[PDB]
């Protein structure tokens, strides 16, 4: 769907959740 | 999910527990790709060695969970199955080659806060983002050791491992169609998959539009967390022609 | 007995 992949109380609100910045860390 | 945390709320939209009706017990775990549309591991609903092959009727998909034993009211939705597609490639007899299934609703989910579906990669993100080094996350109610259940939702990081190791590590034959996930001995960090969190989902948060996507399904291991092992994923990209030639069908 | 009995509706 046009809205896939974006969560309600995360993306949504533009809060990160408390270990998605490990995974962008990896994307070297 | 050995050596993960407990999620946080809602953080997993996606997640789908695949529920056995008589007796209640977990099967495996699953993702929401659609309203409609769920997808799992194959060998979740086939899998003639151990003389199982679910059908429609034996079958509930559970959606919007965060604890694994409690029914969540107003929170949770329950689903009956229309109709189970495998993969017509699915190998049960050898090392479980395109290991993968979609379950259709018999009624679309309403989506809220705790429900949402996952992205399907299309082919620039996934040889972007599928690359040795590179994250993702496993989420699952499965055992938290390999000999122990946990109250909640568990997830775990995980680095994607070059081919010739994960190659290397196993007897089996590795297929195109799997990758595999997992902290080297050396690394110091660990974690994996285990029993019961087979037919979740890896996922991975493009940097390029901040979406998630479902770069793979749990499928296997030997044994879980084991040192010099690593956790083996059907590659959903691979096998997204089969995904879309089933969803126009039907 | 470890899982909670679902509404039975979903068993019907
Ligand atoms: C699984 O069950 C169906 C019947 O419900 C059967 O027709 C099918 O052949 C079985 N598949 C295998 C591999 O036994
Ligand atoms: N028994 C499993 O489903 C399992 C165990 C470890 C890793 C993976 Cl990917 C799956
Ligand atoms: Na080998
Ligand atoms: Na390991």
């Amino acid at each position: 769907e046009a809205d896939c992949g974006l969560r309600p109380l995360f993306e949504k609100k533009s809060l990160e959740d408390k270990t998605e910045r490990e995974l962008l860390e990896s994307y070297i | 999910i050995v050596e993960g945390s407990d999620a946080e709320i809602g953080m997993s939209p996606w997640q789908v527990m695949l529920f056995r009706k008589s007796p209640q017990e977990l099967l495996c775990g699953a993702s929401l790709i659609s309203d409609r549309w769920v997808l799992t591991a194959a060998h979740c609903l086939l899998y003639p060695p151990w003389d199982k092959n679910f059908t429609e009727n034996d079958l509930l998909v559970r959606i919007g969970k965060h604890s694994r034993t409690r029914y969540e009211r107003n929170i949770e939705k329950i689903s009956m199955l229309e109709k189970i597609y495998i993969h017509p490639r699915y190998n049960w007899r050898e090392n479980l080659d395109r290991d993968i299934a979609l379950m259709k609703l018999k009624k679309p989910v309403a989506f809220s806060d705790y429900i949402h579906p996952v992205c399907l990669p299309d082919r620039e993100t996934a040889a972007s983002l599928l690359q040795a080094g590179y994250k993702g996350r496993v989420t699952g109610w499965g055992n938290l050791k390999e000999t122990g259940q946990p109250s909640v939702l568990q997830v775990v990081n995980l680095p994607i491992v070059e081919r010739p190791v994960c190659k290397d590590s196993t007897r089996i034959r590795i297929t195109d169609n799997m990758f595999c996930a997992g902290y080297k001995p050396d690394e110091g960090k660990r974690g994996d998959a285990c029993e019961g969190d087979s037919g979740g989902p890896f996922v991975m948060k493009s940097p390029f539009n901040n979406r998630w996507y479902q770069m793979g399904i749990v499928s296997w291991g030997e044994g879980c967390d084991r040192d010099g092992k690593y956790g083996f994923y059907t590659h959903v990209f691979r096998l997204k022609k089969w995904i879309q030639k089933v969803i126009d069908q039907f | 007995g470890d899982f909670e009995e679902i509404p039975e509706e979903y068993l019907q």
